RNA sequence: UUAAUUGCGAUAACGAACGAGACCUUAACCUACUAAAUAGGGUUGCUGGCACUUGCCGGUUGACUCUUCUUAGAGGGACUAU
């Protein structure tokens, strides 16, 4: 069932280092900001004309060292980038000036999260320590209960919970080989999770936000309830899943394996599809694996950035 | 001196040029820029590496020498 | 002439194997992990030392090479050395149970006042020229 | 193989010490941080001249503001990285 196929259809040329993350705002369909190695940040305007499926826009220089986690705002006019010179950066996605520089961190941070309303930044460094900004610039809190790094904080969006509750729930993990609930207004702690042989890679919580994916060294995929506090299932990649990502239409996990990009059906529990491009010149052992993903709005297209400075967009294209 | 400070003048206007394009006009026509530039004289957008090497004792140059009696 | 002497070689093995879980491919990360996980006095040595630890990371990716070794290789070698094959590969479940002796052995066999299935073979003492 | 008794190694040699390297000073690169009437810049004053269109080249220790260059501290950066 669901003959899905997925062809690539362009290629986004123009970083200079490995496309470390992704991010697209529902409002905003036809706008992409990447963050890469080199430091800078890229504003990427969608063509559906030919070869090439965008067009960069706006180079956001700025930052001194490695840019790690990228996140566009709910409006679509706003991107919050983090790096790894221990400061996050805020930037008008037109004016290409920055707003403000968040300043705390000891450690250079790894992930960063926006909010469901444009109301808190929640920043994931080194320093074994998460972050809760305002949109002006200073530290609310600074929350702890990590003893080690942690690398992934994704919000997980509030779908239906009761009408309204004002309350801000999100994820965190690195390497402490756990997988911890936030709740914010106030500003504690939720449940555990505690399922990972190794340490934690990349976390990313459904698009509905009652299904939360984690990944890490061993490739063992783990997928729990956060409104349940359960497990839901476990996959193994036999790879290194460097990052991964759910899907707004289907019911999917791209997974960005150290040989490819694997995609598993989630109702099925099997996967369906792997992607592996074709590069020129290698030795088939350090192929250029993928570390960013992220789907479009719809779930029509996603975009992976690679190690080999590219970002490569696979649409999808049913062949019936 | 005279030459330096006219190299100096066209990596100012260079620069200049690109920063002025990526910062308020566009990406594509900044690279394009970069494309123009970087394949004709690359000092054009890069700054000169070379600088001169300090003086050393038993030498009137950076490198010299003096000359030997020998006899 | 980069040679990468003693101190940041040594360093470097012994950061391996104590810490290969935690090692990555990529020079960053390692040099982090350098920063946290060791105390290099000076910061050059430091990046000489995560180079060659990604280096010989990159090596062991590939294959398996000498000097080096950690929980998970030495575990590896001695699954593969407790492997013992569930059929036999002695007391003739080859060739229809028969195994070919020449005279002498049987003779030896005889004289130790044991019955074994044998199977005579002359053994041609025309010897090959080589 | 290295500039190197520098390493890979083979081994009645095993472990080590000095030297080399490491290390400091200096020269780079920092539109990232801290800042500056003993360094510079912008806007605006108060003026000079020419143009006459709102502009050009100036002067002022008059104000507001900034740190790109000039400085110097903490740091980053290159480890033969891919
Ligand atoms: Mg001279
Ligand atoms: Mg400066």
């Amino acid at each position: 069932s669901s003959n899905i196929m997925l062809v690539l259809r362009g290629t986004l040329e123009g970083h200079n280092g490995w496309v470390t993350s992704l991010s697209t705002s529902a409002a905003q369909p036809n706008l992409l900001v990447s963050g890469s190695r080199d430091k800078t940040l890229i504003s990427w305007r969608l063509t559906e004309n030919e070869q090439q499926f965008g067009v960069p826009v706006r180079s956001y220089k700025g930052h001194s060292h490695i840019v790690q986690d990228v996140v566009v705002s709910a409006d679509g006019n706003y991107a919050v980038s983090a790096s790894w010179d221990k400061t996050l950066r805020l930037w008008n996605l037109a004016t290409g000036n920055s707003e403000a520089r968040f300043v705390g961190h000891t450690g250079d941070v790894l992930s960063v999260a926006i909010d469901a309303n444009s109301s808190k930044i929640i920043s994931a460094s080194r320093d074994k320590t998460i972050r809760v900004w305002n949109t002006v610039g200073d530290c609310a809190y600074v929350l702890l209960g990590h003893t080690d790094w942690v690398t992934k904080v994704r919000v997980a969006p509030k779908n239906l919970e009761d009408v309204d509750d004002g309350r801000i729930t999100f994820v965190s993990a690195g390497m402490d080989k756990i997988v911890r609930s936030w709740s914010l207004n106030s500003y504690r702690i939720e449940a555990d999770f505690i399922g990972h042989n190794n340490y934690i890679n990349v976390v990313q919580p459904s698009p509905d936000g009652s299904l939360a994916a984690s990944a890490g060294k061993d490739g063992q995929i783990y997928v729990w309830n956060l409104k349940h506090k359960s497990a839901f299932m476990n996959f193994d990649a036999k790879d290194e899943v460097f990052a991964l990502a759910f899907s707004p239409s289907r019911f999917w996990l791209t997974a960005a394996t150290a040989s490819g990009i694997k995609i598993y059906d989630l109702e099925n529990e099997v996967l369906i599809d792997e992607l592996k491009p074709e590069f020129a010149g290698y030795t088939k052992a350090q192929d250029p694996h993928a570390v960013s993903l992220a789907w479009s709005a719809d779930g029509q297209t996603l975009f992976a950035g690679y190690t080999d400075n590219v970002i490569r967009v696979w649409q999808v294209m049913t062949a019936n | 001196g005279h030459v330096s400070q006219v190299y100096a003048i066209r990596q100012a206007i260079a620069k200049g040029l690109v920063a002025y394009h990526q910062k308020f006009v566009d990406e594509q026509s900044k690279n394009e820029l970069k494309k123009a530039f970087t394949s004709y004289d690359r000092t054009l957008l890069i700054a000169d590496s070379r600088r001169p090497e300090p003086k050393k004792f038993g030498g009137r140059g950076a490198r010299s020498r003096f000359q030997k009696s020998y006899r | 002439g980069r040679v990468r002497t003693k101190t940041v070689k040594r360093a470097s093995k012994a950061l391996i194997e104590k810490y290969y879980p935690k090692l990555t491919m990529d020079f960053q990360t390692n040099k982090r992990l350098c920063d946290e996980i060791a105390t290099i006095q000076s910061k050059r040595l430091r990046n000489k030392i995560a180079g060659y630890t990604t280096h010989l990371m990159k090596r062991i990716q590939k294959g398996p090479v000498r000097g080096i070794s950690f929980k998970l290789q030495e575990e590896e070698r001695e699954r593969k050395d407790q492997y013992v094959p569930d059929v036999s590969a002695l007391d003739l479940s080859h060739s229809n149970d028969v195994l070919n002796v020449d005279t002498q052995t049987a003779e030896l066999v005889n004289s130790l006042g044991l019955k074994l299935p044998l199977s005579v073979s002359s053994v041609s003492a025309v010897r090959d020229r080589r």
